[PDB]
RNA sequence: GCGUGCGGUUAACAACCAACUUAGAACUGGUACGGACAGGGGGAAUCUGACUGUCUAAUUAAAACAUAGCAUUGCG
RNA sequence: UCGUGCCCCGUGUGGCGAAAGGGAAGCCGGUUAAUAUUCCGGCACCUGGAUGUGGGUUUUGCGCGGCAACGCAACUGAACGCGGAGACGACGGCGGGGGCCCCGGGCAGAGUUCUCUUUUCUUCUUAACGGUCUAUCACCCUGGAAACAGUUUGUCUGGAGAU
């Protein structure tokens, strides 16, 4: 797993061509959210402070990307 | 005989002690002797050779150690080789 | 403080092997254990490693000497008869 | 006397460039606010020529006479003097103080030297400071 | 233990000049009392360095050079055939035919001593750690000095743990039961 | 609380290779981790010091790591260390030096050899 | 918030935090106080083997054997 | 190409022999009546191969910076050599780290409650693999120490450069 600090290169990793899907996780006792994408190799995550720019993100995020929220129970 | 001229230079004139000091009076050319004791490392000696012939500086080989080497200047901890700037009252130089 | 009267480096064999044989170990112990000057950097700091072989800590150098003591008088006078008979042998 | 002089050719001995041959351009023995000690700055040698042989062609040879020069700031501790000199007046002031700390102004003085010291590479003159030091 | 304790083997340097060797290591070697000596020297006819193993005399250290051949100094350390060397001189590792890289006094604080020349058959009297006299010829090598080590025995062993300690490396029986202390079926002197 | 602990290979004896921390997994249980032998810092080829830059690994750990990693940007770096270079540089230059001032002196030894027997 | 040029060694002072030993004293119960457990009887000598160690698995553990030290012989 | 040859090199000789020696690489959670570092889910790593993209280097052809110890994502390297790792005893005390043990506060639960006990007990966890900031030794630069200094529980270090 590894953590993306820049917005542009995950921005760029999301529209590599083994990004085979995304999620979004909200921790609201922290008050942060996280944008995971699932690459080949590496799980890449991006760490932000719960905010609507960060919601706004999933629109310059790329729509061939399948992109889901985290659920409450990871029901097996 | 070179023991008393040397502890009279200790007395009267200024000299350095050690090779770090003896390589910076060498650079700096107002050297006017080079003492290496007889159990210096080979390397080092040479080098100091090599300093003082490009210095014009002339070198005397003691035959004591570096423990010796000390006593005679009249310290209580070894020296490998030292520098004489100024003769002093001495006529080490005259030799 | 003086702890012992006589027999020193040889307090740990108690009161075995019998005094003669005591007192002659003492003397090797002593100077096998004892420190050394270097006769290369003039520090003292040559120890024993081991038999015959006297390493100095400073310059890291390893010198080859008897089993209990760094010089030999046979090696001494020996180093002696083979200078004089070199100046012969050259002059 | 003095000999860490202007054209005067010492040998470094510690960092990237050791065991490299340089010529000293501006000896100050009396340092400076950014070097409080006795240091030189010189020009040398990074990457020597390579041996010609009486069969290479010429294209061969012109690629083989190239030298890769540098400029260096160095302490007089980390360098071994040498009775040989190299006389360049195009090497005359090519460094300052000022040179090291402007990008461009290194690469100029770098071709500067370039072009001197291959001049005088193919001139066949002082071949010792063209021969790297073996050890 | 690594390799013998052997010289080079006489070749055309070691004949008619000398080689240099430098000393790299002085080495404890289980079994013996004297300690060894690395030596590594030049190969004449390739690039690869060769490194030997000698018997190390007194006074000898690392990073020291020795030389071995026929115009060697007469120095400790240096391997000279015999007829090089003026009487009265000690050597070490004395070879009892020329390439047999040493055969005597090898242990310990002995050495031999060459009593004399005699140039017309080319051989060598010398004097053995035993008081014996023999002759050998006079292109023998053996190597300047005392061999290192001297004073082994004069030390008490004190301890059956430490006589056990010497002779486990060294292969010797022990501890070593009396004959008449044995049986008759097991001993002449059993009984 | 079980705080007693097995081991997880069929090797039941305290070897060098059979080396095991204590870890405390996000199950909340106590357990072991086999783990390898500590990697040895590169030494001097000359003195035997530690070479200073150069991480202590496995022999074969060297090989997933990039060439500036296991090495120094200098004449033997990586080999040697900085003390015993500048000795090898000033050795090397003093004996060469030598080597000049001999052949000069037995030219001019031999020129007058010559002079005395012409 | 750092850079100097000074000036002073009563911080010998304040604030906060912290754990286990050692010593001393009073009072008090008693048939017992290392209250169970745990845990040398001591001494005067003689013979004997120097000591540590080893053996007769399945009747003998020892003045037996070994040991270090000493002495002799043979071998270049 | 006298086309059906020539040159270079020396070091020898194969196999077996360790589920405790050496050794490339996997962790967590869940799952069966019975297997699990093997299955399932998530998240990794090693070895080997092929060939792309980005980035790097280069018109001063094979990087730049730092006095130095050295650093940085790269940053040519055959033969032939040198070196390091693999690779190493026993014992003694000292220091750092993990885990365990112990103490206090808090939420939730359970027990005790003639009387007392703001009480006693239980859960409160964070793996491999990575990033980043730091950690004894040692090394480097300045400078030159007796009125000797630094320093460990343990007396070692220093003009061969200490504080
Ligand atoms: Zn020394
Ligand atoms: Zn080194």
């Amino acid at each position: 797993p590894q953590e993306v600090s820049d917005i542009k290169k995950f921005i760029e990793i999301c529209r590599r061509k083994d990004a085979s899907s995304a999620r979004i996780k909200k921790n609201p006792k922290t008050q942060q959210i996280k944008f995971k994408v699932r690459c080949q190799r590496f799980l890449y995550t991006l760490v932000l402070k719960d905010s609507d720019k960060a919601e706004k993100l999933k629109q310059s995020l790329p729509p061939n990307l399948q992109i889901k929220d985290v659920p409450k129970r990871n029901k097996r | 005989s070179i023991g008393a001229k040397l502890a009279l230079v200790i007395k009267s004139g200024k000299v350095v002690l050690g090779y770090r000091s003896t390589l910076k009076a060498l650079r700096s050319g107002k050297a006017k002797l080079i003492l290496i004791a007889a159990n210096t490392p080979p390397l080092r000696k040479s080098e100091l050779e090599y300093y003082s012939m490009m210095s014009k500086t002339p070198v005397h080989h003691y035959s004591g150690t570096n423990i010796e080497l000390g006593t005679a200047c009249g310290k209580l901890f070894r020296c490998s080789t030292m520098a004489i700037l100024d003769a002093g009252d001495s006529d080490i130089l005259a030799d | 403080s003086k702890r012992t009267k006589k027999v020193g480096i040889s307090g740990k064999y108690g009161t075995r092997y019998g005094a003669s044989l005591r007192k002659l170990v003492k003397k090797q112990e002593v100077t096998q254990h004892a420190r050394y000057t270097c006769t290369f950097c003039g520090k003292n700091s040559v120890r024993r490693t081991a038999v015959g072989i006297w390493s100095c800590k400073s310059c890291k150098k390893t010198m080859a000497g008897g089993a209990y003591t760094v010089s030999t008088p046979a090696a001494a006078a020996m180093r002696s008869t083979l200078r004089r008979l070199r100046e012969i042998t050259e002059a | 006397m003095k000999f860490l002089k202007t054209s005067r050719v010492c040998l470094v001995t510690r960092g990237r460039y050791a065991g490299k041959k340089v010529v000293i351009i501006q000896p100050v023995d009396q340092g400076t606010k950014s070097h409080p000690y006795g240091h030189a700055l010189v020009a040398g040698i990074e990457r020597y020529p390579s041996k010609i042989t009486r069969r290479m062609s010429k294209a061969r040879i012109e690629k083989r006479s190239k030298i890769k020069p540098f400029i260096k700031v160095i302490n007089y501790n980390h360098l071994m003097p040498t009775r040989y000199t190299l006389e360049l007046e195009g090497l005359k002031a090519v460094i300052n103080a000022d040179t090291f700390k402007e990008p461009s102004q290194r690469e100029e003085a770098k071709k500067t030297v370039k072009k001197v010291l291959e001049d005088r590479y193919n001139s066949g003159k002082n071949r010792w400071f063209f021969t790297p030091l073996r050890f | 233990r690594k390799a013998p304790a052997k010289f080079r083997p006489l070749d055309y340097a070691e004949r008619h000049g000398y080689i240099r060797g430098i000393v790299k290591e002085i080495i404890h070697d289980p079994g013996r009392g004297a300690p060894l000596a690395r030596v590594v020297f030049r190969s004449p006819y390739k690039y690869k360095q060769i490194t030997e193993t000698f018997i190390a005399n007194e006074g000898m250290y690392t990073g020291q050079f020795i030389y071995a051949g026929k115009n060697a100094a007469l120095t400790v350390g240096n391997i000279l055939p015999l007829s090089s060397v003026p009487e009265g001189t000690v050597v070490s590792n004395v070879e009892e035919k020329p390439g047999d890289r040493g055969a005597l006094g090898r242990t310990s604080g002995n050495y031999v001593t060459v009593v004399g020349h005699n140039p017309d058959e080319g051989k060598t009297r010398i004097k053995l750690p035993s008081g014996a006299k023999k002759v050998v010829p006079s292109s023998s090598r053996g190597m300047i000095g005392i061999v290192a080590g001297g004073g082994r025995t004069d030390k008490p062993l004190l301890k059956a743990s430490r006589a056990k300690h010497k002779f486990a490396v060294k292969r010797n029986r022990w501890p070593k039961t009396r004959g008449v202390a044995m049986n008759p079926v097991d001993h002449p002197h059993g009984g | 609380a079980p705080t007693r602990v097995t081991y997880r290979r069929r090797n039941p004896y305290n070897t060098t290779s059979n080396r095991t921390r204590v870890i405390k997994t996000p199950g909340g249980q106590l357990r072991v981790l086999h783990i390898k032998k500590r990697g040895t810092a590169p030494k001097c080829g000359d003195c035997g010091i530690k070479l200073p830059g150069i991480p202590a690994l496995r022999p074969r750990e060297y090989a997933t790591i990039s060439k500036p990693k296991k090495t120094v940007q200098r004449a033997y770096g990586g080999s040697r260390c900085g003390n015993c270079v500048r000795d090898r540089i000033i050795r090397a230059f003093l004996i060469e030096e030598q080597k000049i001032v001999k052949k000069v002196l037995k030219e001019q030894s031999q020129a007058e050899k010559k002079a005395s027997k012409k």
